[PDB]
Formats: C-alpha cells, structure tokens, sequence
C-alpha cells in the first residue's frame, strides 16, 4: 500500500 | 481525496480475469476469424480494443454472442493480441511482427501499433 | 518466453471498467445491500472477491441478476470496496474502518483485510 | 515497454  | 493504493491491484485484477478466461467462466461472446473462433469477455474486449468499444456500445451490436472479423484478419496475429489483452505480454517476433501490427491497427489498440512502428523502423 | 510488456495495460484495463461501469455499460448483476442497490461487472467482483467468486462460479447462482448479501453488511463499507475493486484506492477514515474491515472480511479481500488491521494496531 |  502507497500514498498515491 | 485521502485514500490510500494497493500497487498490485490492476495486475492481480487481469490475472483473475485470465484465470475466467482460461477455464471458460462467464464469457460471453465468440470472435470468428477465418475458420479460427475465440471465447472472451466483451468488457475485456472493449477496455483493450476502441474497434470493439464501438462495436459493443452499440444498441443492436451489443446483444450478438458472435462477432465475425474481416477476411483479412490472421487468426494467429488476433490470438498474440487477445493474449496481449488478457495479460500485458506481447509476443512479437520477426516472423509474427506485419500480421500483430496489421491487426491491432484493426483492432485500434494504439499502444501495440507504436511499439511494432519503431520495432520495424529498428531493422 | 521472449515476450514485451506494457507497464501501464492493466492500469489501463481497469481504468475502462470503471468507465464502464459509470455510465452502467454491460453491468450484469445489481448487489442489495440493506436499502441500497450497486450495479457491477460480475468479472470484476470475481477478481476481486473470495465471496463473488465463489457466488458466481456456482450453476444456479452464476445465472441471477440479483445478490442480497448479509443484512449486518453496512451499505457504505459496501460502497468504498467497490470503488476499491474498480480504482486500486481505499477510502479509509477514522469513522469507517470498522465497517470497511468487517465488509472486507465478509466479502473475502484478504489485502484490505491486512491494510486495515494493521491502521487499527497502530491506533 | 519493458523486458518482464
Ligand atoms: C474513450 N472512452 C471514454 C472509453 N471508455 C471505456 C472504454 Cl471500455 C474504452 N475503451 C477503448 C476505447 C478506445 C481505445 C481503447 C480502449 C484502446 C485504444 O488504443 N483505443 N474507451
Ligand atoms: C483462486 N482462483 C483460481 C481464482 N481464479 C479466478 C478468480 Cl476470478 C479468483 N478470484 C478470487 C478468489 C479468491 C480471492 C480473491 C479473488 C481476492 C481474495 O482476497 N481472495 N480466484
Ligand atoms: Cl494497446
Ligand atoms: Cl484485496
């Protein structure tokens, strides 16, 4: 999971 | 917004949808080139192809179980495609490279025309 | 193999089935979620769910137009994993992490599942 | 395009  | 993005998602999704694709699970249209038929799913079809998001947002051709390609199209160089489609590998080679590029300008899927325009401008 | 690949196609793909599924195009199934009614791509809720995949690999159940799921089920944690399955983004918040875990694990999306476990540790 |  990424902080897009 | 705030959300927060799983990277692997798009890829796991393409690699279910081949998994349906492989076993036969909720296909729903047959396409017919020469003597060749090959079973997909339209909104695949349609995400990859602008020739079959014309064809399938149309109100009557939306509804046909089967779609007959023109006389010209190589079943070899739809199936390189269709597997394209289904996984993100194109398996271009010098032999299979006029017949990939002739379909997907048919097929209008731009990114595959590009990369067999410079791969043929390189030899 | 000696295959290419578009970085970018599945991205792509899923992109268009959102597309898609805004303007209801070749949508298949409507899942009742209390008072609330969600048009999807059956496909796309295999791919992304345990439960759908299992619901829809099923002979009698492959075939309905219409899923009731769990009266418990919040139709809001409902609606931010189906953006999810459309978009790669979770919403996640202080005010709906809880439902969004219990809808997750209902539906069997065991990467939400982690993500929000993991988020209520750290609180 | 890349080489997987
Ligand atoms: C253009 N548009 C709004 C849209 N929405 C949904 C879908 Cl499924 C779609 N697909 C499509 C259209 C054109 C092209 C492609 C897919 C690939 C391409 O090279 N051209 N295009
Ligand atoms: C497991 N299998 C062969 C398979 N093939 C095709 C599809 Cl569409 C599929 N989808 C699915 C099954 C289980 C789970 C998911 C999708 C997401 C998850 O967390 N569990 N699973
Ligand atoms: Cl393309
Ligand atoms: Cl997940």
């Amino acid at each position: 999971w990424v902080i897009p | 917004d705030s959300c927060i993005q799983f990277t692997r998602h798009a890829s796991d999704v393409l690699l279910n949808l081949n998994r349906l694709r492989s076993r036969d699970i909720l296909t729903d249209v047959v396409i017919v080139v020469s003597r060749e038929q090959f079973r997909a799913h339209k909104t695949v079809l349609m995400a990859c192809s602008g020739l079959f998001y014309s064809i399938f947002t149309d109100q009557l051709k939306c509804n046909l179980s089967v779609i007959n390609l023109d006389p010209e199209i190589n079943p070899e160089g739809f199936c390189i495609l269709l597997d394209f489609m289904y996984t993100s590998r194109l398996n271009l080679r010098e032999g299979n490279i006029m017949a990939v590029m002739a379909t997907a300008m048919y097929l209008q899927m731009e990114h595959v025309v590009d990369t067999c325009r410079k791969f043929i401008k390189a030899s």
